[PDB]
């Protein structure tokens, strides 16, 4: 599966960094998403063509080993939700989720 | 693009499960992939399964036994059949458009997931007596 | 010019007019080839990866 860390404190103003790792991410394409509580999910990291880096905007991710860092650039505190890291298998067969990662906002 | 779901709302354990998502306002609806996605409270989410309108379906195996996703393109609203409910099963279930742009030839392969960017109402599935 | 009535076989197994267009165009195609540049220092140690993305 996937394996993230339960959560993450910071100060806003400051740049949080969460790191989705696991198996299946030696290969395949890394999601992300977020939703408020109550609320659905919200895409936030899509892509675009295979040698395009997908999208970078607001956000940005580096990837090292299994491991795939979730950047976030400038924190403050409106963005306090819980995180979400998402893939499939090399095999493509099924979709697994990350375990899920909460944002703590000082 | 507008998107509602259909509930009942009460389901008794071990009864079925009759689910739908109406799509509207939708230039291209012919060429997204539409799936179900659950969430249990406090929890991660949960996959289940996914379709597309050309009939081939894919599912969660461990969740493949019970479950069946089938599909009205007329009416742009796709179904769930989920058997034999339990307790745990308990939560908030979400449809959603996982969108998909194309290089070129489809029957090559030369296309990739956009992401999922349309999320559905949330429902509250309560498997209680 | 067309002919009246002339019983002749033919056998297109066995002729030579396959056998010097084999040996033409071999023969014309490397012609074009002579005055090109050979182009042999690059077979060295090349190292490469995958293409990045
Ligand atoms: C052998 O036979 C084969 C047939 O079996 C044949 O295969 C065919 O090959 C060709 C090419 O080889 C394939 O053509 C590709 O088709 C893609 C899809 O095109 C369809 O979809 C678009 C999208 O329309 C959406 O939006 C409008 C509103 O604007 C709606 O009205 C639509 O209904 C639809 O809406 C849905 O999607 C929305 C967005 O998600 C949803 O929100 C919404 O709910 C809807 O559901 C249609 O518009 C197309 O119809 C016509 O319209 C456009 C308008 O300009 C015309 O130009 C077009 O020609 C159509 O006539 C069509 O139905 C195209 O994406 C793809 O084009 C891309 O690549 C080319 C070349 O690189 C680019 O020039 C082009 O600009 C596109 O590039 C963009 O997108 C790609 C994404 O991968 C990026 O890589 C690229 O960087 C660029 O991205 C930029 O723009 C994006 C959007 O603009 C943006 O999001 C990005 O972030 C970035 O900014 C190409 O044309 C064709 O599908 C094959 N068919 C099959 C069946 O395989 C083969 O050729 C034959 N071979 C031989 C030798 O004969
Ligand atoms: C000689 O010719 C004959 C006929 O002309 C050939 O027989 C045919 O062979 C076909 C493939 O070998 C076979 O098609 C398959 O049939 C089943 C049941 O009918 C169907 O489910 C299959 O559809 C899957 O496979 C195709 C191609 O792989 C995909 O395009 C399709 O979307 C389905 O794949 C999805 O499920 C897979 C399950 O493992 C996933 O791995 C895969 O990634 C994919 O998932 C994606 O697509 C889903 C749909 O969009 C989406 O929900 C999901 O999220 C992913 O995005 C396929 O149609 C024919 O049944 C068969 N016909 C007969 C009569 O036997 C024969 O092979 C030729 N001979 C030789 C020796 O090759
Ligand atoms: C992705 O790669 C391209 C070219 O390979 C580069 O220009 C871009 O800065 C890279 N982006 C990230 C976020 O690494
Ligand atoms: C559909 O929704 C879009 C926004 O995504 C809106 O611009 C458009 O007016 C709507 N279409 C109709 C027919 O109302």
């Amino acid at each position: 599966e996937l394996t993230q860390p339960p959560s993450v404190s910071v100060s806003p103003g400051q740049t949080a960094r969460i790191t989705c790792s696991g198996a299946p991410l030696t290969s395949r394409f890394t999601y992300w998403y977020r939703q408020k509580p109550g609320q659905a999910p919200v895409l936030i990291i899509s892509r675009s063509s295979q040698r395009s880096s997908g999208w970078s905007g607001r956000f940005s991710a580096s990837w090292s080993g299994t491991t795939v860092t979730l950047t976030i650039r400038g924190v403050q505190a409106d963005d306090e939700a819980d995180y979400y890291c998402q893939s499939s298998d090399t095999s493509d067969s099924y979709k697994m989720f990350g375990g899920g990662t909460k944002l703590t906002v000082l | 693009v507008q998107l509602r779901e259909s509930g009942p709302g009460l389901v008794k354990p071990s009864e079925t499960l009759s689910l739908s998502c109406t799509v509207s306002n939708d230039s291209r609806p012919s060429d997204h992939s539409w799936t179900w996605v659950r969430q249990s409270p406090g929890k991660a989410l949960e996959w289940i399964g996914d379709i597309h309108y050309n009939g081939a379906t894919t599912y969660n195996p461990s969740l493949r036994s019970r479950v069946r996703i089938e599909l009205d393109q007329s009416i742009p609203r796709f179904s769930l059949k989920m058997t034999s409910m339990t307790a745990a099963d308990t939560g908030m279930y979400y449809c959603a458009r996982n969108a998909i742009r194309i290089y070129g030839v489809v029957a090559l392969g030369e296309w990739f997931h956009y992401g999922m960017d349309v999320w559905g109402q949330g429902t509250a599935v309560t498997v209680s007596s | 010019i067309h002919l009246e009535n002339v019983t002749e076989e033919f056998n297109m197994w066995k002729n030579n007019m396959v056998e010097q267009m084999h040996e033409d165009i071999i023969s014309l195609w490397d012609q074009s080839l002579k005055p090109c540049v050979k182009l042999t220092p690059l077979c060295v140690t090349l190292q490469c990866t995958n293409v990045t993305n």
